[PDB]
Order: C-alpha cells, then structure tokens, then sequence
C-alpha cells in the first residue's frame, strides 16, 4: 500500500532477490568453502549439496539480517513528504548507505574506480580527465559499479582458502605413499589407507566448527 | 599465426624443462648408489627408493621459487596474446 | 522392485570383474550408475516378468494392501524385518554371481604360477585380454535358468503382505 | 472457511518438508554412514544410492513422525482461549517445544550459544553476558539456532563412526599383500583378490543388519 | 501512448529482448568465456551458473548501454511528423544504424553477403560471379542477415580465448605426473596434487582481473 | 491402458539388442589394447547412428507400427 | 517368449564371435614377446603394445565386412520379430 | 556405401600412422637403454624413462607441422562429403 510505483518497486525487488543473494552476499564465499572441503577429503557424495547449501545458507542469514533490518525501520518512518525530485531521490540514497558501506569493505578500490571510469558517456576524443574528493569517490561510488567488484573479489579470496585447506592433506597423501614404498608393499594402491587418516585427522581438528566460527567471525564482531 | 604456433611450442619447451631436473638428480643418485653396491657388495632393492626421495624433495625445496616466476611470466604472456 | 536389483547387482559384479571400470551406460532417471552388462540385465529380467503375467500380481498386491490394511487404521510397516532388508538383497545377488567370480580369479592365478618360469611376462596384461572372453564364454552356458530363477523364486507374492506390515490404530 | 493465514503458513510448510528433513533430521547421519561403508567395501553402486537412500527415508520416518503427529495433537486443541498476541505467540512457541527439546539433546550447547550471541551481539554495546540469568535462555534457545549447530554435530557422528569400520577392511588388505609376497607371485594385483573377499566376509556376517540396529538404538527401543 | 500500432510494437519487442540479448550481443562471449576457466581449473559445481551468469550480464550492461540510450534519446523526439510511408520508414530506418554499425563491425561480410543473396531467390540462390564489384555493401545489409553472422563470429572468438587459457595448466599437469614416475609413485593419481596448485596459481595472476579487464578493453577504451 | 504399456515395452526391448552387442565389443577391444583410461561412448555413439541409418529403423518401424491395428 | 530367450542368448553369442579373433591375436602377440624377451634379456615393456597396435588393427581391416554383415542380418531378424505378430 | 567405407577406413588408417611414430622413438630408445644396462651391468629404473621423455619431445617438435596438415586435410573432407549431395 501507498504509492502504486513504491509497490511495483518493493515486488520488483522481491522478484529479483534470488539473484543478488547469489551474487552480492557473503553466501558466495561459504558455498564454495564446504565443497572445496568435501573435494579435499575426498568424497564425491557425502555431504549432499542439498545439506552443505543449506548449511551456507542460515549462516548467512545471521550476518545480513542487521542490514535488512536497518533499512526496513529506515523506511517505515513517517518523518517526511517531499517535495521535489531532488529531495526525494537524495532521501532514498542515504537509506541505502548501509549497504553500499559493506560492499565497501570488501571490493576492491582499483577494480571500483575501473569501472566507475567505464560508466561515463563516451567522448570522440578520450574522455575528459577528473579528480574527485572523497566524499564522492571514497564514501560514495555506485552501486553499479560495486556489485560485480564485490562478486570477483569474493570469488578470489574463496579460493585463497581453499588452496590452505589443501595443504595437510597433501602431506599426508605423500607420506602414506613414502612409507609404503619403504615396506615393498609397491603394487598396492594408497588411497584405501590415506582416506581414513585424513578423516580421522579432521575430526580430531574438529575443522567443522573452526570454519564455522572463523568465517561468521571475519564478518561480525562478537565479544 | 605465429603467435598460436609460439605458444604451443613454447608449452612443450617448458614442460621438457620443468621436468628435467628432478629426473636428473634421481637418475644420478640411482646410479650412484648403484656403483656403490658393486664394492663391498652387498644387493637390496630399496636403497634407491630410499635416497632417491631425498634427493627430489630436496631438489624441490631449493628450487621451486624459480617454478613459480616461470610460470607466472608464461600465464601472462598468453592471456595477453589472447585478449589482445 | 526386489527381483530386478538382484539382476542389477549380478551385472554391476561381473563388469567390475572383467575390468571395465570407466563403463559407458546412461540414466538419469533414477540417479544411479550403470554399466553395459546391468543395463543388458536389468532389461532381460523386466520383459521376463511382464511376459509371464506378472503385471496382474502387482495389482493384485495393490489391492490386497488397502483390504489387510487401512489407511485409517494407521497401517505401518514392521520394523524387524527391514532391518533386514538389505542384507537379504545383498546375499541372493552373491549367491547367484559366486560361479563367475571363482573361474575369474582361478584364471588369474594361474597365469601367476606360470610367470613364474617367464618372469619378463605381463601376466597382467595377459590376464586383461582374457578375462572377457572367459566372463561371456562362462556366462553364456549357465543363462537359460535365468528365466525361471527369477520369474518365480525372487517375485514377491501377495501371501507376503502379512508379516512385512500390520495395523498399529 | 478457517482462517487464511493458518491456511498460507500450512501451504508453505508443505513446500520447505524436504529442505527441512534433508537438514535437520536423522536422515543426515543414516545417509552419510551407509554410503561411507559402501565406498570402504570397494565396489560403488552396490547396493544401489535408490536402496541406501530408500531405507534411510524409512527409518528417519520411525524417530521423527510421532514427533509431528504430537505438535499436531496439541494445536487441534478446542479448550485453549487468548487475549493478546503476546498470549498467542507464547502458546504457539510452546507447541514447538518438543521439536526443540530433540535439536537440544543432539547439540553442542557452546556452539548454540555463540550463533545465540552472533544474532545480536552486532547490535551491543556491551560486554557483559550475566545479564539475564540462564534459565530462560538455556530451555530457549532459538530454533534458527539449534538448526545449523544440530546439523554441524551430526556430520562430525557419522565420520567418527564410519572411521572404526575402515580399520578392519584396511587389515584384510595388508594380510592380502603380505602373502603375496610371501609366496612370491609378485605380478598379481591384490585388490582382484581382496574385494571379492571383503564383499564375502561383510555379508557372511550381516554387517548391514547389525549396522541398522546399532545406528537405530541410538534413537528409540526397538521393543 | 499517441499510437496504437506503436505501443504494439514496443511491447512485442520487450518480449522478445533476452533472445536477442543471448544472440546478438557480447553476452554470447563473456559467457562462455567463464565457463571455460571453470573447465581447465577441473571444478565441477563452484561456482554457480548463475553466479557466472550474472557477472556475465553486468559486464555486457556496460558495453551495450550507449546504444540503448542513444536510441531512446533519438526516437522520443516528437520533433517531426510525417507526411508519407516513406518518410516514416526513412525515418525509423535511420534510428537502427547506431545498433547497425556495431554489428558490421565485427560479422564477417562475406557470410553477412552469401545470406542477402539466399534470402532473395536470386539467380536459383548461387551462381557464379565473373567480376568482383563492392557496392557500399556496409549500408544495404539487413539486420535479419546481419545477426547470425554476429552471433557465429563470436562463439568461434570464445573457443580461441578458452584455447589459449589452458595450455598452463596443462603444463602443471604433465609437470606433476612426471616427478611422481622420477619418484616411482606409479600407483599414485595426480589430480589429488595437481589441483591445489592450480588454484594457487591462478590466485597469484589474479586471473579474474586481468579476463574482466581484457574483455571490456576490446569494446572500450579507458584510461 | 496397462496393456498398451506392456506392449510398448516389449518392442522396445528388442530394439537394444545390436547396440548392446556394439558397446560390449568396443569396450573388449579397448580392453585388449589396455587403454583402460579411454571412454566407450566416444567411440561407441557413431557406430550406432551408422548402423540405425543402415538399418532404415524409421521406415521398418513405422510400418510395422501401423500394420499391428489393420489387417 | 522363447523368443525372448532366443534372441537374448543370440546377442551373448554375436558379442562372443565378433571380439574373439582380436583378443587371440593380442594374446598371442603377448606371450610370444613376453618369451622372447626371457630368450634375450632386455627389459622392455613398451615393445608389446607397439606390436599388438599394428597386430589388432590388421585383423580389424580384413574383418571389416563381415562385422557389417552379420550385425544387418540380427538387426533385421530381432525387427521381424518385435513386430510380426498376428 | 564407397563413400563411407573410404571415411571409415582412412580413420583407422591415420590412427595407426600418427601413432606410430612416437612409439617406435620410443621402443628404440627403450631396447638401447635396457642393453647398455646389461654390458655395463649396472640397473638403475630412471634412465630409460628419462631419455624417453627427450625422445618423445623431439619428435614432437619435429612431426607436428605434418600431423596439422593431415588433419586439416581429413577435416575438409569429410565435411564436404558429408554435404556433398548438396
Ligand atoms: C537489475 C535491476 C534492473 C531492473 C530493470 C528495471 C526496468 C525498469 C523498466 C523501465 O525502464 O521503465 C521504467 C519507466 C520509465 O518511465 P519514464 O519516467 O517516463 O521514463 O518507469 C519509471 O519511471 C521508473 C520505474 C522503475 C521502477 C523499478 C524499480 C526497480 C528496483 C530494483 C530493486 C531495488
Ligand atoms: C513459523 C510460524 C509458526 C506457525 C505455526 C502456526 C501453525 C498453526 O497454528 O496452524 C496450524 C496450521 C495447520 O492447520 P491444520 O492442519 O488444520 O491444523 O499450520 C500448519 O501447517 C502447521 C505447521 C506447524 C507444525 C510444526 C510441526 C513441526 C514438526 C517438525 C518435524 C520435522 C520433520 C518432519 C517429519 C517428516
Ligand atoms: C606428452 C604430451 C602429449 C601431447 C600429445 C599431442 C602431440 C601432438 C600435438 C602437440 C604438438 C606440439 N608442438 C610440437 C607443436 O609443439
Ligand atoms: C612441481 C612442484 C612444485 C610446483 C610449484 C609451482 C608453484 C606455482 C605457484 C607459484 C606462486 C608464486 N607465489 C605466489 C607463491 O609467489
Ligand atoms: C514409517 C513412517 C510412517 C508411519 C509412522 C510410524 C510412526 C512410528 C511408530 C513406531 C511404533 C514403535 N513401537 C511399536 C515400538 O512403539
Ligand atoms: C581402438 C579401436 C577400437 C575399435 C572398435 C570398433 C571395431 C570396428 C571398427 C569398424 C570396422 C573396421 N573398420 C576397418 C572399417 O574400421
Ligand atoms: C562394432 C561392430 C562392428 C562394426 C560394424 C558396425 C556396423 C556398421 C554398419 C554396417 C553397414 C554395412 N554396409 C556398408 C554393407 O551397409
Ligand atoms: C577409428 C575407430 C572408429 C572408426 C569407426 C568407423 C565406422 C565404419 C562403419 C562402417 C563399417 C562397415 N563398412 C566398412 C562395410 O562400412
Ligand atoms: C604440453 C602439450 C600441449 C599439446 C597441445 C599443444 C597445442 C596444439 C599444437 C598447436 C600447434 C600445431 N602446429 C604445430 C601444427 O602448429
């Protein structure tokens, strides 16, 4: 109820919602973290993906509720009606800053800029230079510009940690092999011993709750 | 296309390459050890097993910073000869 | 299902047996893995049990499940003997592929005590060009049984539906 | 007739069912444990993934459904009145708590509590934790999360269980390839000669019968 | 809207868009492009289609909105109304070329010939031409024969760009193989090794930067 | 209705038989050769296009599809 | 329903002939070099699989025919079957 | 069917000659290197590898030109073929 376009815009929203949590959110990050942990142990079928998403699911929930409800009471405020286009559309702006600074934190300057240089009108000669002073350009690129640097850059630190995942195992892996090698026992094949090892090494770690902990913990700040 | 044909070319060298090393230090090692049982000889098959890992790893630990800004430099050159 | 998944069993077996392990089958359908030989064996056993009327038994077993129990009775299936399920259907797929595998695993060992006079022959590799052969040759003998062994001794039957549930209301 | 809303929150439930069995029930662990000692007798695909799943299905069904038939019971209940949608919401949290009582005792308490804190804690300015006295939040505990600490403790069962049935296969194989050496037929490949055996060995015991009833007896009496 | 005819074709044409968005514009190659890079790294589920998909669309936003808004500024003038058939026709004819012009730029013209002259039953469809005689030929040509020679003269682009990116990683890959027989590990798949240097080294390029850059850069140009 | 399926079925059985021999003779002599890490299908999929197109399946088939309800 | 059992057994025993000829040969190839090779000393691996690639592709090249004959003939056959019935 | 009798058969024919060459280096080398092991009477399992591996990578190096203008060639042939009736 209200305006008919705020209506249109709120279904709008809600019909896109799918997307941008799988484009824009952290949720990006602890997908791909369980499956590299399921391909590092070594199996093909265990956890289902059906679990592992949900799983990566409630923990994002956790993480970006405080914002959603934010901006919800920001606009469930009688405060005002206004008066011009320029007054409004400087309203709606500020409701979405919240936003706009947690994509900040996590993108990438250089990227950032890259792009907000590609939106501008072309020109027939390169474009006219400019510097702009932080206010803007610091506190307040486009979103149109963030979104995609946020989603590169997620995608890159989740492999990061992947690859440091990795590490013990492959350690484990070698050395099975080399003590193997050193009893004879040549034509037997490792894996069927290495499996259990690192299973057993990872409940023993108990790395489940590690990562748990440590991702929601690079997000949130609790004491 | 001079540069598709560069870059195949170039894989093969750096795999060739790459690779040579290792096999060097485990072949001259295996040799070795293997003239040495030919005196005072005694006969086990798995000395060479043995020694021979250690030669590799150790290969590996000094040299595997050089791998790294080979590669690197190759990833390079080719995504921009791609994307040009 | 329970004659079928035997039959699915016993092809899965003698494939990985003869090697074979990258096998090529297709299905989506259901989500499982296949291979040539259960595929091949999966269908022969269905068309058998179609042509011996069996279709009529399973409505027949439909029937007889709403009139021994009730759907407001709260009818439940008895949990003792699913325990045992799966135990029963792993044990009658061994019982039945066991002629295979001793003549598969006899072949393989003498080519072993024969390397021992050659010790330059890839036993092993011999042994992979055999094996095949053997599995059809041997297979091909012991096949016509296969229609009654599993039309009848394997089909479950009506009379059945008294023990696997009961009504709990 | 009824009421509309109690008529859309029965609709979507009926939607969720299966994300919720796939995440918060049983069936987590029965399908993880049948798969593991599949993949350690060394032939996959028997018994088939529609066997093994099917099962598991049926079994979750014995723990869970008198639970749903109880919550149920109680709501189709004529004698209870309201005044205030504090009173109502009190006696609908109540209805739940047989679900939450089953999450609690298969749950670590420390890491229910910290997603307990990680729902607020974004929001405090503050330290202390005393503030309210445990009684309260020790039964209630929310339900968003007991789900993802239940689920992180099942996955962490089933491995510890499926490790101490690898052992034994793991000996067969070493008996197997030390006697090939020991007889000098060298050029054989032992896992020819192990599967077949450890496929033997399982089923003349009844492995799965016995694994069925020491993985239900964690969970009711048969009798 | 002042005429019905043209709210009919506006609106057939906003249901037709995500065809020609999947068929004539950059979003064939960026697509494909992402796909591969997930292929040669040999990871099956991460990340998603969708995720790829959106970064996809983003991109391709930036390179194609200046023609969109060049077009929508030159038909929302009012300033002209017209006396004839032809005059409109003309009129609407001249609006296109801005789209006209990056499509000829990068078709191949002698495909986008061969379809003018199938299209026509010219001369039963193929004979022979003694002279070779060039007409203006970049004005005549029709969108209708312009599109698919668009659309197969990028996926063939795609294909070349995915062939450059995994002859590294094939590197790796025989590398790794070939110290594993130095050592005599024969038993030993090295796919359980060579992954976890792959990522890294795919880290280490920031190869998501440098694609993402390259690809805009062969559109635009920016300093 | 469940007589129809049946029926259908059973035809469909029969056609299988010769890919089924195609696919368990290229899997034997890949074996003999010991190119173990080769898929089938790759090989495999042409033989059976070529043989169903030898064959002329469509004609025979229709056919006799139709001459099953009329004398 | 014989048949079913009929042409059942008959696709067992087509696969049988067919894939015969090429594993014999390959065997042969393989227990010859595998005793040549103990004759003389040398400790090669690869010379078998050089050997057995050109001896099963020779024999693929003169059975090339009658592979195409018999698997027109069973395809026929199994067809007439499936839909003659009256 | 000459014309896919001469398809069929010509693929065969290049997997055997493309083939080859790689395999015999390789075999060569291979009986080289194990008979040099036995005058000298010294063993060791790397070298033959080793020295494969260079053999391998020079004849590489020197064919492949000629293995792309063969399969270009039988590349346009067969298209051609295959929309030759029109
Ligand atoms: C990614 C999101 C892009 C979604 C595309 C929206 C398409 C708008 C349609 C259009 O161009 O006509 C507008 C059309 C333009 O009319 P005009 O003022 O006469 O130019 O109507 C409007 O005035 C703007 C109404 C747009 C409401 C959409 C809000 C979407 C919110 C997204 C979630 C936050
Ligand atoms: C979230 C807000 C809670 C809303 C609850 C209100 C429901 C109501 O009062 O009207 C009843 C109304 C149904 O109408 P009725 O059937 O006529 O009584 O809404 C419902 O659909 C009931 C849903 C609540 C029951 C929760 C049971 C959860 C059991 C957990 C078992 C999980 C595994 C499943 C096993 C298979
Ligand atoms: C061990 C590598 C195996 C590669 C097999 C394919 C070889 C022929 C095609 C690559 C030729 C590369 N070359 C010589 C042009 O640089
Ligand atoms: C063959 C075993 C050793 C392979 C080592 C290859 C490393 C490739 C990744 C180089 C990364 C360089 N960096 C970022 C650590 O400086
Ligand atoms: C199989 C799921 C559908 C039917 C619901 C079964 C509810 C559990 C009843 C278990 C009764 C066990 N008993 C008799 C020992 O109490
Ligand atoms: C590695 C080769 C596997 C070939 C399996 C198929 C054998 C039949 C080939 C077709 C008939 C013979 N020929 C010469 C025309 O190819
Ligand atoms: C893999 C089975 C053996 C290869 C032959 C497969 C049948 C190909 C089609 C045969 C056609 C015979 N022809 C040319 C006379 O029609
Ligand atoms: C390179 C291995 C696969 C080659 C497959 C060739 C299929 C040829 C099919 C026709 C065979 C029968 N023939 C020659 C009479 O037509
Ligand atoms: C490291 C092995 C790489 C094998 C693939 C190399 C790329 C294909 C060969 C491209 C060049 C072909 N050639 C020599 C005809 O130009």
């Amino acid at each position: 109820m209200g305006n008919d376009i705020s209506l249109i815009a709120l279904l709008a929203f809600s019909t896109l919602l799918p997307f941008i949590i799988a484009s824009g959110t952290c949720f990006v990050k602890f997908s791909i973290v369980f499956v590299m942990v399921r391909n590092a142990l070594g199996l093909q079928q265990i956890p289902s993906n059906m679990t592992l998403n949900g799983v990566a699911l409630l923990l994002s929930m956790f993480v970006m509720w405080p914002i959603m409800h934010d901006a919800y009471v920001y606009f469930e405020d009688e405060d005002v009606t206004f008066n011009d286009i320029s007054s409004l559309s400087k309203h709606v702006d500020e409701g979405l800053d919240g936003y706009r600074d947690y994509l900040i934190k996590y993108s990438d300057r250089e990227l950032v800029q890259f792009f907000e240089n590609a939106q501008l009108k072309r020109q027939y000669g390169e474009e006219t230079e400019t510097v702009k002073r932080d206010k803007d350009e610091i506190e307040k690129p486009s979103i149109f510009a963030l979104l995609p640097a946020y989603a590169l850059s997620e995608i890159k630190s989740a492999f990061k940690i992947g690859f440091y995942l990795y590490l013990p195992f492959v350690v484990v892996d070698l050395v099975v092999s080399s003590v193997l090698l050193a009893l004879g026992m040549m034509m037997m094949s490792p894996v069927t011993i290495s499996t259990p090892i690192k299973l057993v090494l990872f409940v023993a770690l108990d790395g489940w709750t590690l990562l748990s902990k440590g991702l929601i913990l690079q997000y949130m700040d609790i004491a | 296309m001079d540069d598709l044909v560069f870059a195949g070319n170039k894989a093969l060298y750096l795999v060739l390459i790459l690779s040579g090393w290792p096999t060097i230090v485990a072949t001259i090692i295996g040799l070795l050890v293997g003239l040495f049982q030919t005196v005072t000889q005694l006969q086990e098959q798995t000395l060479p097993f043995g020694i021979k890992l250690l030669g590799v790893c150790l290969c590996l630990f000094l040299l595997s910073g050089w791998y790294g800004e080979v590669l690197l430099s190759y990833g390079r050159q080719v995504i921009f000869l791609a994307l040009a | 299902s329970w004659p079928f998944w035997v039959m699915h069993a016993l092809g899965c077996i003698i494939d990985n047996q003869r090697g074979a392990t990258l096998s090529s089958s297709i299905d989506p359908a259901n989500g499982i893995d296949t291979s040539e030989m259960a595929n091949f064996l999966n269908m022969f056993a269905a068309v058998v049990y179609l042509q011996n009327g069996g279709l009529v038994t399973m409505v027949d077993v439909l029937n007889k499940s709403y009139q021994l129990c009730d759907p407001m009775n709260e009818c439940t299936p008895s949990l003792p003997p699913l325990l045992t399920f799966i135990n029963q259907v792993a044990q009658n797929a061994l019982v039945l592929a066991s002629p295979v595998v001793l003549v598969l695993l006899l072949s393989e060992v003498f080519l072993g005590l024969l390397s021992r006079f050659a010790p330059q022959m890839n036993a092993f590799a011999i042994s992979l060009t055999v094996k095949s052969g053997i599995a059809v040759l041997i297979m091909l003998l012991y096949f016509s049984p296969v229609l009654p062994d599993n039309v009848l001794r394997l089909s479950f039957q009506a009379t059945g539906l008294s023990s696997w549930f009961y009504e709990r209301g």
